[PDB]
């Protein structure tokens, strides 16, 4: 049996609601030591990985390692019928088709279990490699959301171009051009909006807008995203999570000719 | 160059030139009428309809491109269909639509009209739609064609293009012009051919158009077709030519002349395979029994042409009713043989 | 131990030498390998496409050989069936920003390789209004992509896909001869224990239609009915009998015979009625041509009666029919079926007069300089003297087949194509095409 | 409210099924080893489809019947969207059986779906076939669409003798100790016609309309032309008597029983009659092409009369 | 003013006439509450929808006609099905317990796919809505549906019973209806009381007075002496001198070959023949029929008629 109570529970509703639209159906790996997710895009351009340590569940306890699939959109769905403060309490047989999730209100007599339907996926856990980025830039998280939704209104393409002196996005369309440019941030107070560029080598980059707008979804789980970046390989958007794990986007380029 | 010296002016026509004139009297006059174009396969209603169109509109006319449409049956069995138009006509065979031929009339005189309130100001005030093959619409298609004829009279008229106008409503023999176009005499087609073989510059003698002439029964096209095809192969031309037939004509021929030969069930197997062949390089079912039944008519006996004409029209007749051309064909056969070896026996 | 597996899966073609159906030089299966292997050239004569169409019937290996294709060169394709939509938006929200893209698998392998296509399959299952646009945005992304499309579709000769043929390299699967299927279905059902015997098999195999998943999921439930311990051919050979059938049948036994597949039974009786010898008719020729035209009779009234159902669905005429196209002809011809009951073969014949039809349609549209006939004879005897006017200048001359071929493809706007399709479409009896009655061709394919 | 015969009396396992003892045979074998196809059964109607594929699946399920199957009707939305939604989520979803069972997706009426909708159902067949099975409905099987019949096994159904019928009929009479006469019996039996809940319909109509079960009563809750009129008409036409059937064939007119009814009849009766063969044929001909004339819409008395002028010709 | 087709209808159940069997049964179904789905079918004008509209208001009341009633035409459209029907019978209504009613007037309209998914519907909720199809033709409603309800044929009125009624509204209004009269209604309404009360009323009301002329003159029924005087130019004139009467007889009055064959081939029945001359009589008529049905010209059928009986 697997039994996972979470108090803050807002988090699992917002995680949710992060991958709900860019994965449709996933396969959670329980496993004593925490809750893995790794899966890919149905067009196979974007990866999600996502890690939960049992750390920070407040009472975990996972006797063999399951792996039940999901129907991303059925939980956010289930998941919508929870306040913002319930303690959340997912539970799991030995090989049981269902997932009894538990809302229980903090401080009442309302105790809400739900009991979701698992379904049949036969997924492969890509093997993704410890790597040493290129460029990483550390910026908060509603700064990015912010360029990302700006640059779709101009063009389809963001052309990331990571130089010494500081990021530069930029993206042409039938209306125009434009390009924001980001320098980095002095050590000023507060640390969060501090931005932070650490590169070696000048890159440059072709993403799709549509998968970073699916990415900035996530911006409500932490105030700093971490994109890293190398030649060639795919863009990692990191959202840390409150001491509890991490959500790694990875986009992979555009062809380039 | 069958193509190639087809006239484009209803004063450049080579006979029916008081047909022409009149013609040409009609579109001089104000309003249009709805036009009817009739006669045997062959004679120029096409030649005809296209003067008309010249004398009508611009040489504009002739600057023409091939659109392809789709319908939608009363289910999802979309069809897709061929519609050769230009800046002011747009001519249409709604019939390749085998029973949905009701939709196709609708939906294209509808386009057509709606096209016309797009700035129709060339030199007249209306459209043409040009039908080919009319008398093979379905009853309830020509009802629906006599409905939107005079539901938009007033933007697009309508040329029907057909040939023995007897499977026709009168409904719509009613509202339109019967125009006529029968087949040219043999001398009309002796002469066109020893004009043509002038401009072109050959020595087409004046025993060989006859023989052309009165081969190709009063059908200007295959007459044409013939006189480019004995050149194709020698050119001199002399007085006892091997002028050639197209392949189906014999076939047709010899399956007949092997319908004539034997009387056996091992026989019909064949002559069913026969019809096999002809029927998929779809050849109308009509024509086969027609070139068949002549060249019965020739082996047999004064006395048996009448119950051979009449087995023949029997059959056509219950074969234009039901699905499969070549069970009535095939039944024809049999009954012709069963017939023939009993006269011949006894 | 019991299978949770059919055999259309325990059987299915693991390998790409193991497609039943092409195994040959140039087949459906390997010229879309050969296409697919050398598309970076693009981005068989096939190499100026940037998207291929695998055409053809059901259950021939379309779906299997595109899969294993993609997967013998390290591919990695994106499977979009008839079960997703795919309306305009929807397609061009979900596999537009893809075509261009690199793929993830290219990079993360669980070895890594690049090379990502996209596979579009059921493509005429992109119609109704779920799926509005769906073909217009298909052939958009097709004009400007940067990976391999391959779309799959049924029927090649259909509204919607001959907009998007113009752009595809054009594959057709053939239905598998008789042999091959027939030895590898020997090879399976002696995997599985099951003996059949090879007529039995020819049956089972001709009555699917030599569909292949049809002829195992038969298999099965063969082995069913022999684990337990009538046919159309079977059915076809009883209704011309004499000997046994005497008083084990009536006219209520005699007119269900017809009931068994009432909707092939009247087309296994007009192919196999003209091999029986009439027994009432003891060889006097004259008597057995009149019972074959009697026969002939009955069985054009029963096509009557199927031309009347057909139109509106009126089934209280079935009975009817029975007595058309089945019981009647029993009672005429009653003598001895001679060799065996063939099958119809009217369906294939229908369905080449619709390839034959749909060419000269085609062929004749392009000739629409002033002159045009839907798809009569007029066609068929202007495109007579077309093949004898090609033929003519490289019958007699070598050096001036290729001024005339051109001159003329030219004056009425033909192609290529159009050259193959007027050649072996006028050859009556199985006559040669007098174009192969040598050397010029191969100039002529290359110069052109 | 207590429920009708047609469904009291539903037999609740392959061995109470009398239909077609080869096909009926196959399914307790699927019902035995375990592993189904997708399976179309086709046949005429009320002939024990839906019975037989309900108890199919209750066999092989059991007591996962709640979890494991999944029925749509035709009074069903089964649009594209659904096909593409529900049953789809039902596929993929993750139910655990014992070894060779898998969950059952019963298509009842699988010829009312649009082809759109089966066209969406093809890939949903052939993928998850590793632990779904479908079991598909219809009477007229050619309203399947080519792709799905290529992924099932096409079982065809046929009409019920006239024992398959009787031998029901009795069992559900001893159960019930109705009063019961031979003629009566062979009425129900005629007025069947193979269909096995119309039988059933017809006894539970009857025996509550009047109780006893005698032909008369039978005939007159159905009240279809009596069968020995028109045998007395074709018997008259036999004896070129035109006079005398036109006679009957006016008095079946004066009652206004419509002339589909009245072919149908003349029909079924003139097909199991007591002529020469010879004659039957010459008969069976001629009703045939007047029943093609009044399908076609010429259903005036002037064309009975007709068809009778020439049955009575036949026989000079 | 109010039409007397209207005026004279039967509002109780025993009020209707010529079906005693039919409507003690239902009468008994309704005492019972053992009311199945009915299915009542045959032709025009016979009381079918004045059955169950009684039915009914015996069942309910007035007030409850609106919430548990649902009187739906079939020709105005398997979507309806789905639709109003479906969402009419899986609901409760309210506050009222008992089942409700259904009532589906032309009930042969409905394409085979909407009879389906009908008869799933019917099967489903079968203790809580109570079906009536009415239709004229039972041959056009699948047997799967048919077989779901018990079937009631309402045939045609005999004279015997429908004449009382008549000279019920005979003696109620002030209609001057001679003799014979009656008898030229009755033959030319052909057995549906609503067809002789409208014929009755159109007459009276046009005319002011009924009598066997006044009848067919106001239906244009065509009069027994003329057919009989076309049976007399045909059987025994010259061929042309037929062709020309007749002619002229149909063009003088408005008159089709459609009816001048009905009646001929009626009178072809009432004459003598030897009766191997009305074999050949009646096949003749019966191809001419056939022959008219197809949209040929009448002047060639006219004159194949008059070849027909050119045998004598
Ligand atoms: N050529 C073949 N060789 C071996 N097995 C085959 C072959 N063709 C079909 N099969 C079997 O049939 C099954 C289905 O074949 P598919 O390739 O899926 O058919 P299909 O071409 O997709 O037909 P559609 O999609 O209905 S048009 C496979 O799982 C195989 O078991
Ligand atoms: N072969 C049979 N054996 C026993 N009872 C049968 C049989 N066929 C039908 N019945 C009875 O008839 C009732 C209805 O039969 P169904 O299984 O509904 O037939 P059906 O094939 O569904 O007919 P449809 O759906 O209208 S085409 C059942 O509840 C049984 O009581
Ligand atoms: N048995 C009857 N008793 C009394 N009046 C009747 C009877 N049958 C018909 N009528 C009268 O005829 C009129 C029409 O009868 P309806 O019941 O409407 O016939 P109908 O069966 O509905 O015909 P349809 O709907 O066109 S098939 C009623 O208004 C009554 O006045
Ligand atoms: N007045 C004419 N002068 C010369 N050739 C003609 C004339 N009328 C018809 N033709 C010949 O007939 C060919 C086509 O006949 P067409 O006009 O199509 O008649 P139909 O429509 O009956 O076949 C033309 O290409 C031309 O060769
Ligand atoms: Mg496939
Ligand atoms: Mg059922
Ligand atoms: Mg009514």
């Amino acid at each position: 049996m697997f039994e996972a109570r979470l108090v803050q529970g807002s988090i699992l509703k917002k995680v949710l609601e992060a991958l709900k639209d860019l994965i449709n159906e996933a396969c959670w790996d329980i496993s004593s030591s925490g809750v893995n997710l790794q899966s890919m895009d149905s067009s196979h351009v974007s990866l999600v990985q996502l890690t939960l340590r049992s750390e920070g569940f407040d009472t975990y306890r996972c006797d063999r390692n399951l792996a039940m699939g999901v129907n991303l959109t059925s939980m956010s769905k289930i998941l919508k019928c929870a306040g913002n403060e319930d303690i959340i309490t997912l539970r799991a047989e030995d090989n049981a088709d269902t997932l009894a999730l538990v809302f229980e209100a903090p401080n009442q007599e309302k105790v809400s279990d739900y009991e979701m339907k698992l379904m049949d996926l036969d997924v492969e856990q890509l093997g993704i490699p410890e790597q040493e980025y290129s460029c990483v830039v550390k910026m908060p998280s509603g700064e990015f959301a912010r360029i990302c939704r700006d640059l779709s209104h101009i063009g389809d393409a963001v052309v990331i171009s990571c130089a010494k002196d500081g990021v530069k996005f930029s993206a042409s369309g039938e209306l125009g051009n434009g390009n924001i440019k980001l320098s980095q941030t002095s050590n000023v107070d507060k640390e969060e909006e501090a931005v932070t560029i650490e590169m070696n080598e000048p890159v440059q980059l072709t993403f799709a807008l549509r998968y970073l707008n699916f990415f900035t979804k996530a911006t409500p789980l932490s105030s700093t995203v971490t994109l890293s970046m190398s030649a060639d390989v795919p863009l990692v958007v990191e959202y840390k999570i409150a001491d509890m794990g991490h959500l790694k986007y990875y986009l992979a380029p555009k062809i380039e000719d | 160059w069958v193509d190639k010296y087809r006239p484009c002016s209803l004063g450049r026509l080579d006979y029916h030139k008081e047909q022409a004139a009149q013609l040409r009297n009609l579109v001089q006059c104000g309003d249009f009428p709805h036009l009817l174009v009739y006669g045997p396969s062959g004679a120029g209603k096409k030649t005809r309809i296209m003067c008309i169109l010249r004398e009508l509109y611009g040489v504009g006319v002739e600057k023409l491109r091939i659109e392809h449409q789709t319908i939608t049956t009363p289910s999802k069995k979309k069809i897709e269909i061929s519609t050769i138009a230009s800046n002011y006509h747009l001519e249409v065979n709604p019939s390749d639509a085998g029973n949905s031929d009701r939709v196709v009339i609708q939906e294209m005189l509808k386009t057509v009209a709606q096209s016309q309130q797009l700035e129709t100001n060339s030199q007249r005030d209306f459209k043409v739609v040009l039908l080919t093959e009319v008398d093979k619409l379905t009853k309830d298609a020509q009802h629906a064609l006599r409905r939107t004829m005079e539901k938009y009279m007033s933007t697009c008229r309508l040329i029907l293009c057909c040939n023995s106008t007897s499977k026709v409503i009168p409904p719509i023999r009613s509202r339109c012009l019967a125009v006529r176009v029968p087949a040219p005499s043999i001398e009309d087609i002796c002469h066109v051919l020893s004009t043509v073989c002038k401009k072109e510059g050959l020595n087409l003698p004046s025993q060989l158009a006859h023989r052309l002439a009165e081969k190709s029964c009063r059908n200007l096209r295959k007459a044409l077709l013939m006189c480019e095809a004995c050149r194709v192969q020698q050119y001199p031309f002399t007085a006892d030519q091997e002028i050639p037939e197209t392949d189906w004509e014999v076939y047709l021929r010899e399956t007949a002349n092997a319908i004539v030969s034997q009387q056996t069930p091992q026989r019909l197997l064949e002559v069913r395979g026969r019809l096999y062949e002809l029927l998929t390089h779809c050849i109308p079912p009509e024509i086969i029994m027609k070139g068949l039944l002549s060249e019965l008519l020739h082996n047999c006996d004064g006395q048996l042409k009448g119950e051979v004409a009449q087995m023949a029209a029997y059959y056509e007749h219950r074969l234009q009713l039901g699905s499969k051309a070549i069970y009535h064909l095939e039944a024809f056969v049999a009954k012709f043989m069963a017939l023939y070896k009993k006269f011949m026996e006894d | 131990k019991v299978e949770n597996l059919l055999w259309v899966d325990k059987y299915k073609p693991t390998s790409l030498k193991t497609i039943i159906g092409q195994q040959g030089d140039q087949s459906c299966a390997n010229k879309l390998l050969r296409w697919l292997r050398n598309w970076q050239k693009s981005s068989d004569d096939g190499s100026s496409f940037k998207a291929a169409l695998l055409s053809g019937p059901p259950g021939v290996g379309k779906t299997t050989t595109a899969s294993l294709v993609c997967q013998e060169l390290g591919y990695s394709y994106v499977e979009l069936n008839a079960s997703d939509t795919r309306s305009k938006s929807s397609l061009k929200a979900i596999v537009a920003e893809s075509l261009n893209n690199t793929s993830i698998k290219g990079f993360y392998s669980n070895s890594v390789s690049t090379k990502h296509a996209l596979i579009m399959d059921e493509v005429d299952g992109m119609a109704g209004n779920e799926d509005r646009g769906g073909i217009q945005e298909l052939i958009g992304l097709i004009k400007h992509t940067k990976i391999p499309i391959i779309c799959m579709c049924n029927d090649r000769n259909h509204p919607k896909i001959r907009s998007l043929v113009h752009y595809c390299f054009d594959l057709r699967f053939q239905r598998p001869r008789v042999e091959q299927i027939k030895g590898a279905m020997m090879s399976i059902a002696f995997k599985e224990g099951l003996k059949i015997p090879p007529p039995a098999m020819n049956e089972i195999i001709l009555g699917a239609n030599q569909d292949i998943r049809q002829v195992l999921h038969n298999l099965s439930m063969w082995c069913a009915r022999s684990k337990a311990l009538m046919g159309p051919f079977d059915v076809a050979r009883k209704v011309f009998a004499a000997g046994e059938e005497t008083a084990h049948m009536s006219l209520v036994d005699k007119s269900d015979l017809f009931f068994h597949d009432y909707s092939i039974a009247p087309l296994f009786v007009q192919e196999n009625y003209i091999h029986v010898k009439p027994v009432a008719a003891g060889g006097d020729m004259k008597k057995h041509l009149m019972l074959l035209s009697r026969a002939a009779d009955s069985i054009c009234d029963g096509d009557l009666v199927d031309s009347q159902i057909r139109s509106k669905q009126n089934w209280s005429l079935l009975p009817a029919q029975a007595i058309y196209a089945s019981v009647l002809p029993g009672e005429l011809m009653r003598g001895y079926m001679t060799q065996f009951p063939t099958f119809p073969s009217w369906l294939g014949k229908h369905s080449s007069t619709g390839k034959h039809d749909r060419i000269v349609q085609d062929l004749a549209l392009h000739m629409s300089l002033r002159t045009y006939s839907s798809k009569r004879t007029v066609n068929m005897d202007y495109l007579s003297l077309l093949r004898d006017a090609l033929v003519q200048p490289l019958t007699s001359q070598g050096v001036d087949g290729v001024q005339d071929v051109v001159a003329l493809m030219d004056t009425y706007y033909l192609m290529k194509e159009d050259f193959e399709n007027i050649m072996e479409i006028s050859s009556w009896g199985g006559k040669p095409s007098p174009f192969s009655k040598p050397k010029v061709k191969a100039a002529f394919t290359r110069a052109y | 409210y207590e429920l009708p015969w047609v469904e009291k009396y539903r037999p609740v396992k392959l061995n109470e099924i009398v239909g077609n003892e080869d096909t009926v045979s196959r399914l307790e074998v699927f019902a035995r080893e375990g592993n189904v196809p997708n399976i179309i059964i086709a046949g005429p109607p009320g002939t024990g489809k839906t019975t037989s594929i309900l108890c199919l699946a209750r066999a092989l399920l059991g007591p996962a019947l709640k979890d494991a199957m999944l029925e749509l009707n035709a009074s069903n939305d089964r649009g594209i969207d659904v096909v593409r939604n529900k049953i789809k989520m039902f596929a993929q979803q993750k139910v655990t059986l014992p070894k060779g069972r898998h969950k059952i997706i019963i298509l009842d009426e699988a010829d009312s779906m649009t082809d759109g909708a089966q066209q969406a159902l093809r890939r949903t067949m052939e993928i998850y076939s590793k632990t779904t099975r479908f079991a598909l409905a219809c009477n007229a099987s050619d309203k399947i669409i080519e792709p799905i019949q290529s992924r099932c096994a096409v079982l065809r159904y046929t009409k019920l003798t006239d024992a398959q019928i009787l031998t029901r009929l009795m069992n559900v009479i001893e159960k019930e100790r109705v009063p019961y006469t031979d003629d009566g019996l062979e009425a129900i039996i005629f007025t069947a016609q193979g269909d096995m809940r119309q039988a059933l319909n017809n006894l539970q109509s009857t025996f509550s309309g009047f109780g006893f079960i005698n032909s008369e009563n039978v005939f007159k809750v159905c009240d279809e032309p009596h069968p020995l009129l028109v045998k007395e008409m074709i018997q008259h036409c036999v004896n070129a008597n035109i006079d005398e059937a036109y006679k009957i064939l006016a008095h079946l007119w004066h009652l206004g029983y419509s002339p589909e009814d009245i072919i149908g009849n003349i029909f079924r009766v003139c097909k199991t009659f007591q002529m020469a063969e010879y004659l039957k044929l010459e008969f069976i001909k001629e009703i045939g092409y007047t029943h093609m004339k009044i399908a076609e819409g010429v259903n005036s008395l002037l064309q009975m009369a007709g068809l009778l002028a020439r049955l009575c010709q036949k026989t000079m | 003013n109010l039409p007397w087709v209207e005026k004279y209808r039967p509002q109780t159940l025993n009020d209707l006439i010529s079906h005693q069997d039919i409507l003690s049964t239902i009468q008994k179904f309704i005492n019972e509450d053992r009311l199945p789905h009915l299915l009542l079918y045959g032709p025009p004008g016979t009381g079918k929808t004045s059955t169950i509209l009684a039915c009914a208001k015996q069942l309910y009341k007035d007030k409850e006609f609106g919430s548990m009633v649902l009187e739906l035409n079939a020709s105005d459209d398997i979507d309806i099905i789905r639709g109003p029907i479906l969402s009419f019978a899986s609901t409760r209504t309210i506050f009222k317990k008992g089942f409700k009613l259904v009532i589906l007037d032309e009930a042969d309209a409905m394409t085979q796919d909407a009879q389906n998914a009908l008869r799933r519907v019917i099967e489903k909720f079968t203790e809580n809505t109570r079906f009536c199809l009415i239709c004229n033709y039972l041959s056009k409603i699948i047997p799967a549906l048919q077989s779901r309800c018990t079937r009631f044929r309402f045939g045609p009125l005999t004279p015997e019973l429908m004449v009382p009624r008549l000279e019920h509204v005979v003696e109620e209004e002030k209609v001057d209806i001679s003799e014979d009269g009656m008898k030229a209604l009755v033959t030319l309404s052909s057995g549906d009381m609503r067809r002789a009360l409208n014929i009755l009323q159109s007459t009276n009301m046009a005319f002011g007075k009924v009598t066997e002329e006044t009848v067919y003159t106001c239906t244009g029924h065509p009069l027994k002496s003329d057919i009989a005087n076309i049976l007399d130019w045909m059987l025994n004139q010259d061929f042309t001198t037929a062709y020309r009467n007749i002619t002229e007889l149909k063009t003088l009055k408005g008159l089709a070959l459609h009816d001048i064959l009905t009646e001929i081939h009626l009178f072809v029945h009432r004459v003598d023949f030897p009766s191997s001359v009305r074999i050949h009589l009646l096949t003749k008529m019966a191809d001419i029929e056939y022959r008219l049905s197809v949209g040929t010209n009448e002047k060639i059928q006219l004159s194949s008629l008059i070849a027909a009986f050119q045998v004598t």
